[PDB]
């Protein structure tokens, strides 16, 4: 919502979310506290909507725009797990950082072979 | 007619069904997740001319109507063996 | 199935991938050493072939049985084979080339005799009923000329005795680290191979005791040395083939891990869902 | 005695338990299913001659009775880590 206020002024804003996965987990913990039936892999039933209501507010507009850079953590290295599978549906680009490219003494350590953009 | 994701319909129906406390089946999906898509896609049909006459009160003769459907499904890791696919 | 089986299988396949990568490394070093030993043989054979050029072909020549192109009634093969498996198709391609040509020969009614180097060919031709007259085995990665004296002696003794009319060696040729080829090449009667000593008209040796006695042993040693060269090139070709085969097998394992981990993740998720649904719908 | 498919007695008992609304355990089997098979199989026994003489009131002497059981079980996909196996 602070970024939406800057967007109304007609700026091109940039919004960082430092772990979208933890946003998903906080939704799971709250859903269990309310007591709603578990879904999928133990996530909340509302998972695909709790993610959509956030990810859909950060768009361009006639007046201005918000871009977003979101750090992602994938459980068990499983790109099929419901949380990554729900997140990637919204991602446009994807930059992968590498330990190797760094150890070679190159910065930024972006892996040019795994990075992609639609 | 193109249904741009039946996967996302099935997920929304799963949400509605779990909020109504209904016992889920495989992959947390409700028991009637097959009837959900069945009673939808079974409408894409071609109908013979007698049915068209009977329906439209004789206003049309000899023409056979049709509805063609191209549902889209998204599958994880190219797994054609999942539940909803 | 179930996560705890598939994770065990993934572990075992990763271990297999360690094994095959180590074998690729080892074979890749042994190829370099075996090709050094390959290149440590050329001088002897080349100088002896120049001497035979001068002595036998010459401006005058010495009747020797090994030089003359007599009629063919049966043919000998010296067959080189690996002592170790995992070599890829190297042996079977070689044996099929040999069997095709030996068929073509026996279609003229000639018999054939086999002398086997290496145990793999020994087993194969014991199975296919070939006529193995002599063999040497277990040289491994340390071929030596002294061990080869046996079978080549047998084949020479049978050639001069008229029991054989032509003699071949059949072996792989090392060309590139990525390409080797099976070949059958004649070695008796001695090929005509240029080496024109016309230029060397200027001089002639003092033969001691006499040219015919010397020429006989020169040809015997030369045949032995060409068999040894063939054995060493075959060894280097085995090491190149094992290296490329273990490479392929390591990449095959690396893909099978990708398949198994997708199966594993699917089982992980299904077990979590069926556990949690059993608990929650078991309240109330 | 040869109980063919105790793995179907267990299923019938599961149905009976769930219709009586008893709290379900693992794989929805009721908890006492171990007691269910335990009491059944423990009856397969060899009894010494003195118990026979006591039971038959002296009519049979010096003979030992015996009941041998060979229950049969069915495992899905070789999986021997299920509740009933």
């Amino acid at each position: 919502t602070m970024a939406e206020k800057f967007r109304d002024e007609g700026r091109d804003v940039l919004l960082f979310v430092d772990n979208i996965y933890r946003y998903t987990l906080a939704g799971t913990e709250v859903s269990a506290l309310l007591g709603r039936m578990p879904s999928a892999v133990g996530y909340q039933p509302t998972l695909a909507e709790e993610m959509g209501v956030l990810q859909e507010r950060i768009t361009s507009t006639k007046t201005g725009s918000i871009t977003s850079v979101q750090a992602v953590y994938v459980p068990a290295d499983d790109l099929t797990d419901p949380s990554p599978a729900t997140t990637f549906a919204h991602l446009d680009a994807t930059v992968v950082l590498s330990r190797q490219i760094a150890s070679l003494g190159i910065y930024p350590a972006v892996d040019p072979l795994d990075s992609t953009s639609r | 007619i193109i249904y741009d994701d039946l996967s996302k319909q099935a997920v929304a129906y799963r949400q509605i069904s779990l909020l109504l406390r209904r016992p889920p089946g495989r992959e947390a999906f409700p028991g009637d997740v097959f009837y959900l898509h069945s009673r939808l896609l079974e409408r894409a049909a071609r109908v013979n001319a007698e049915y068209v006459e009977a329906f439209t009160k004789g206003e049309v003769k000899g023409k056979t109507g049709s509805l063609t459907a191209l549902p889209i499904i998204e599958t994880q890791a190219g797994d054609v063996s999942a539940f909803v696919p | 199935a179930g996560a705890k089986d598939i994770r065990s299988k993934i572990a075992s396949v990763q271990n297999t991938q360690k094994i095959t990568k180590a074998m690729e490394m080892v074979a890749a070093s042994k190829m370099r050493k075996s090709q050094d030993r390959m290149a440590a043989s050329r001088p002897y054979a080349e100088t002896m072939r120049k001497v035979i050029g001068h002595l036998a072909h010459g401006n005058l020549e010495y009747k020797h049985p090994y030089l003359e192109d007599r009629d063919v009634k049966r043919v000998g093969y010296l067959v080189v084979s690996t002592d170790r498996g995992l070599a890829g198709g190297l042996n079977i391609n070689l044996f099929k080339k040999l069997l095709a040509e030996m068929k073509t020969w026996t279609d003229k009614g000639v018999q054939a005799d086999l002398a086997m180097i290496g145990s793999k060919g020994v087993s194969f031709f014991n199975s296919v009923g070939g006529n193995v007259v002599a063999q040497v085995t277990g040289m491994g990665d340390n071929p030596s000329l002294s061990e080869l004296i046996g079978p080549v002696k047998v084949m020479l003794q049978a050639y001069d005795e008229g029991r054989l009319d032509k003699l071949y060696i059949v072996s792989n040729k090392f060309i590139n680290t990525m390409s080797q080829v099976p070949t059958i090449s004649q070695l008796l009667p001695l090929p005509a191979s240029d080496d024109d000593d016309l230029k060397h008209k200027s001089w002639d040796y003092l033969y001691e005791p006499d040219p015919k006695a010397l020429l006989d042993t020169l040809l015997r040693r030369y045949v032995e040395s060409q068999v040894y060269q063939g054995v060493v090139e075959n060894l280097a070709s085995e090491q190149a083939a094992r290296m490329v085969a273990m490479k392929a097998a390591t990449d095959n394992g690396g893909s099978l891990i990708k398949e198994l981990q997708l199966v594993y993740n699917k089982a992980r998720q299904a077990s979590i869902t069926q556990e949690l649904t059993e608990i929650v719908s078991g309240a109330a």
